[PDB]
RNA sequence: GCUCGCCGGAAGACCAAGGGUUCCUGUCCAACGUUAAUCGGGGCAGGGUGAGUCGACCCCUAAGGCGAGGCCGAAAGGCGUAGUCGAUGGGAAACAGGUUAAUAUUCCUGUACUUGGUGUUACUGCGAAGGGGGGACGGAGAAGGCUAUGUUGGCCGGGCGACGGUUGUCCCGGUUUAAGCGUGUAGGCUGGUUUUCCAGGCAAAUCCGGAAAAUCAAGGCUGAGGCGUGAUGACGAGGCACUACGGUGCUGAAGCAACAAAUGCCCUGCUUCCAGGAAAAGCCUCUAAGCAUCAGGUAACAUCAAAUCGUACCCCAAACCGACACAGGUGGUCAGGUAGAGAAUACCAAGGCGCUUGAGAGAACUCGGGUGAAGGAACUAGGCAAAAUGGUGCCGUAACUUCGGGAGAAGGCACGCUGAUAUGUAGGUGAGGUCCCUCGCGGAUGGAGCUGAAAUCAGUCGAAGAUACCAGCUGGCUGCAACUGUUUAUUAAAAACACAGCACUGUGCAAACACGAAAGUGGACGUAUACGGUGUGACGCCUGCCCGGUGCCGGAAGGUUAAUU
RNA sequence: AGGACCGAACCGACUAAUGUUGAAAAAUUAGCGGAUGACUUGUGGCUGGGGGUGAAAGGCCAAUCAAACCGGGAGAUAGCU
């Protein structure tokens, strides 16, 4: 669960710990595992294109099956893992023919436990299904949004979609956002949200805990020089101008999106 | 005091050897430089 | 096999100094200059040639030359290569 | 040559980087050396670097580079696929002794090991650019078992002391031995074996993964160290003869035990935590095409081969980086004694040095130190500097508090040596003996010997017993910043920056955003519990009114309005 | 357990004195801060000049930085000395 460190020293004081009881000890499954170093932000022109990266502790890239495409097999649950990847807890499923595959933990799933994909599959959590089957009303999340294409939607722990209509070849979704969005009909599901829902109620503590995720420091804008950042300079704290990026794009309010190849497909706005 | 010049012999030759040179074309040009002038020697290769 | 006029090339000179003499009269060794780009086994089959002499083993080594001055020119003395060569402890040359 | 002093976790000894002959011998002293110089890292000549096992090279990959085609670009070029490079990482193998003026794991002596090619014999299903296993991996912590190593005893050799004593419970020295081979131990991990079946591993597979049944539960893997051998050897104090005074030839005793003990080894182990901890080959195994009593594979034996390059010397420095023989800088390894917690510190060992100008004198003044009557911050911008405090054990310790702290609060007492308790205790270690068994590096019991705190009581010396070196000044009130951190390399370390936390805002994924004429790339192999931007800055209580101005967001009736016509 | 505590190596650089044609173009001596971590360090790699990088001082980018260095336009221009 949550847990509090006791204040033993200042950078313990306010640390909350997320501890989940059921994740393996040992090490992951091997042979579905391979290397990823990191960038540090830096494009391949060498050149920082996002700021605030770097450092943190190395991890291995867990393959996850986004796809769940194993049609028809049914499959049990080994074991939850821990996946330094991402937010959300993965499970290593065991499938009748021998074929062992990763996918993302959804709540409630402990280990033991049968899930199945299909367009026949039964309306279980963990159970992926095209959906034209799945009933409006049902909770997804790991949704696709091209046939075949993988899940792209609702993979943050905690994350979920809502199918609020069908209407012909598409259906209506609810994103987490708040957007409403169309998407064919025949894009997989799987039923239920992901686990670890936890995962919003932790606290780093001290500056170190969010070195170790690797992210590096910012610096504010208003603590510049005038020729690093609009908003540099001053005799003492001074402000004075409208708030914008460090290059010089208003940065409370305006919007961004502009992309006219996909707003037939946006039922309304996050709002 | 630590002073700008720590020598390397292969990040000296990496950096500015005969090889390094003749990979660009401002290379090749700063080696045709060179021997109009005349240099004795043409890289720090030698 | 190695062709005769090869083996009558790669070998220069004996070499003569104190520590040669001293191999000579310790360890039935005899050493000579030899070709800058000759072999271990070329120097085997030379001497066994061209002497009438059988050997074990050769050792080489490369002498770096001597940077030296001749009225403030600067000269540096070409490199060379010297071989220990083990006669087989019955010959005598 | 004798004596004196200094370092000794270095100012000793190896190596990497870097340098390149500075290394050794003979000779010279013009210039160089902050002086002289017979000397030298100086001049001149000669000599010196020996590898199947060390390193490179070589096989394999990381970051990253280059990149056939390709995509993109006024040209130049940019990116990138297949590939090919790239160690700071993975991959076979040697030790001890001797020897030169200068090399040595390279030479010699002795004893080993590795890989590969051939040939013979015997038996055989061999085969990959493919499948599977393995290689293969974090931080912290704890303990047990060991060794390096040290001390003491025993043993051997020598000694009987310049001045009182010294045949003894006395003094000095030595008491060493490797890889390999055999043994498989302390200990760690793991149930094993045989059938049958199978939507999996791009095809196949007897291999891996999965399912069921039967049977036995002891098999397997890993593993320091010890022991035996290596070793009737080598080495060995010290003797005997030359000395050409450097040292050269012959001989050679003892060569055991107990205890203590690593930061090293078992240990890439075990326990635990979250921040979840390279890759690829060598290696093992499976088959595909293919071949088919050929080839190939396994085993034994014989034989051949293991090339080329580096190897001198300096290496916390007079040889490298600093213009200098420059109080500077420079990664790794080794790690003795006494005291000590200790790799601090003091004095020493091995070893290495006295820092390349001296000789006098004993003024002011400057520098670095010692002491000081009485007073004790009166000094001064300011207790700047100095003085002072300083250890271990035990007693005791406030406001306040986020209940952890504050706190080593403050303050106090004891502290040497000798004897006894106890001819050396508690404890640790542990021989002989005994008794067993599946017999062994075995189990139980026994306790010799060795080592050995702490305490109490009594005495005793001094002015002083934490005696030196070493080693907190303490308390009260208050501003600012929550805190650990970071910064103006070279006048500013802070109240500045960051920070965990908070809020606003953008972003529905071919995301926003950023680099880029573009292709692409990062964000991210992430998906709104996510990512970017902005402000604020732990935590507690909070965060009031104004939308007139300037922004931004929404609206789209009306007015005005571009190219166009 | 810990961006826990005391303290060497190691990394820094708060105070004072010396030095200031220095032993040294930033040091020495006595004290001082961190010392299991946002630590420190070796080896190699990447980012290039209106560009980089910056826990942000206009800091740093080879003793050079409110725009590096080298060469060129170039004998810039100079109502000024
Ligand atoms: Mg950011
Ligand atoms: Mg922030
Ligand atoms: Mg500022
Ligand atoms: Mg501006
Ligand atoms: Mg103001
Ligand atoms: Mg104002
Ligand atoms: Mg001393
Ligand atoms: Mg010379
Ligand atoms: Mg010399
Ligand atoms: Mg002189
Ligand atoms: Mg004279
Ligand atoms: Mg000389
Ligand atoms: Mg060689
Ligand atoms: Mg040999
Ligand atoms: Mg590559
Ligand atoms: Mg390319
Ligand atoms: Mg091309
Ligand atoms: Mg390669
Ligand atoms: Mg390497
Ligand atoms: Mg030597
Ligand atoms: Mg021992
Ligand atoms: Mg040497
Ligand atoms: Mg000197
Ligand atoms: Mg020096
Ligand atoms: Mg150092
Ligand atoms: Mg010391
Ligand atoms: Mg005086
Ligand atoms: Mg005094
Ligand atoms: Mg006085
Ligand atoms: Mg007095
Ligand atoms: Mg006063
Ligand atoms: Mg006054
Ligand atoms: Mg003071
Ligand atoms: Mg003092
Ligand atoms: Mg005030
Ligand atoms: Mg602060
Ligand atoms: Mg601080
Ligand atoms: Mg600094
Ligand atoms: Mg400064
Ligand atoms: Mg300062
Ligand atoms: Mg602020
Ligand atoms: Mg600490
Ligand atoms: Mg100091
Ligand atoms: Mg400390
Ligand atoms: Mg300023
Ligand atoms: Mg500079
Ligand atoms: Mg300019
Ligand atoms: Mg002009
Ligand atoms: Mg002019």
């Amino acid at each position: 669960a949550v847990v509090k460190c006791k204040p033993t020293s200042p950078g313990r004081r306010h640390v909350v710990k997320v501890v989940n009881p059921e994740l393996h000890k040992g090490k992951p499954f091997a042979p579905l595992l391979e290397k990823n170093s990191k960038s540090g932000g830096r494009n391949n022109n060498g050149r920082i294109t996002t700021r605030h990266i770097g450092g943190g502790h190395k991890q291995a890239y867990r393959i996850v099956d986004f796809k769940r495409n194993k049609d028809g097999i049914p499959a049990v649950v080994e074991r939850l893992e821990y996946d330094p990847n991402r937010s959300a807890n993965i499970a290593l499923v065991l499938y009748k023919d021998g074929e062992r595959r990763y996918i993302l933990a959804p709540k409630g799933l402990k280990a033991g436990d049968q899930i199945q994909s299909g367009v026949d599959a039964a309306i279980k959590p963990g159970n992926t299904l095209p959906m034209r089957n799945i009933p409006v009303g049902s909770t997804v999340h790991n949704v696709e949004m091209k046939p075949g294409k993988g899940g792209q939607l609702a993979r943050s722990a905690g994350t979920y979609v809502q199918i609020v209509a069908r209407d012909g070849a598409y259906v209506t979704l609810r994103l987490r956002s708040g957007e409403m969005r169309k998407v064919e009909a025949d894009c997989r599901a799987t039923l239920g949200e992901v686990g670890n829902a936890e995962h919003m109620l932790r606290v780093l503590g001290k500056a170190g805990a969010a070195r170790w995720r690797g992210v590096r420091p910012t610096v504010r804008g208003t603590a510049m020089n005038p020729v690093d950042h609009p908003h540099g300079g001053g005799e003492g704290r001074n402000f004075g101008k409208h708030p914008v990026t460090p290059w010089g794009v208003q940065t409370k309010g305006k919007k961004t999106r502009s992309n006219k190849r996909t707003d037939k497909f946006i039922v309304r706005r996050r709002s | 005091m630590k002073r700008t010049f720590q020598p390397s012999v292969l990040k000296r030759n990496r950096s500015h050897g005969f090889r390094a040179r003749m990979a660009t074309k401002n290379g090749r040009q700063v080696l045709a430089r060179r021997r109009a002038k005349g240099r004795a020697r043409l890289t720090v290769s030698k | 096999m190695i062709r005769e006029e090869r083996l009558l090339k790669v070998l220069r000179a004996p070499h003569v100094s104190e520590k040669a003499s001293t191999a000579m009269e310790k360890s039935n060794t005899i050493v000579l200059k030899v070709a800058k780009d000759a072999t271990k086994a070329e120097i085997k089959a030379a001497v066994q040639k061209l002497f009438e002499v059988e050997v074990e083993v050769v050792n080489t080594l490369v002498v770096k030359g001597k940077v030296k001055r001749h009225g403030q020119r600067i000269g540096r003395r070409s490199d060379w290569k010297k071989a220990y060569v083990t006669l087989k402890e019955g010959q005598n040359l």
